[PDB]
DNA sequence: CACTATTTTCGGCTACTATAAATAAATGTTTTTTTCGTAACCCTTCGTGGACATTT
């Protein structure tokens, strides 16, 4: 994403106005565009006593492991 | 005249003007709350009813 | 009627959640200073005449 040039034949060797500066967008509006679109049902986003905190299920242990 | 079309003419059929579709007409001239931090962030409001 | 099979359930496994102590050190988190409308009328300007000095 450097500075880009052109060969005008007017102009030669002139830099454009456009590739001076960086949107800082368009990269990230690709990277949203394969994403998973999901529709809200109010039941899924329920929250208990047991969120937002830490751990997790240990695999229960085995006889090799032994 | 007055049985289909009344006497509170200018009143009551600005306001159902307003609501109807004169909303839908602000957030699509207010649409794309973006940020600049984390440019990956996009909220956009597609309709509006009362 | 035999068993397949999701449902119902037991069940135990796990993992902190407070409550008191030792440090000790690292870490972040938030306050208190230290500094970067008409009408006078003053106001402002263009200007015109007086006398002084050099020069003919």
């Amino acid at each position: 994403t450097a500075i880009q040039l052109k060969l005008n034949p007017d102009g030669t060797m002139a830099i454009d106005e456009e590739t001076m500066v960086v949107d800082r967008h368009k990269n990230a509006s690709i990277e949203n565009e394969y994403k998973e679109k999901v529709d809200e049902n109010p039941f899924a986003n329920l929250y208990n006593y047991g969120s937002y905190g830490r751990g997790s299920y240990t695999d229960p242990w085995t006889v090799e492991e032994m | 005249f007055l049985k289909v079309k009344g006497l509170v003419k200018q009143h009551l059929d600005s306001f159902n003007y307003f609501v109807d579709t004169d909303l839908k007409k602000i957030i699509k001239a207010n649409q794309l709350i973006l940020s600049d931090v984390d440019p990956e962030f996009y909220l956009k409001y597609v309709d509006i009813r009362v």
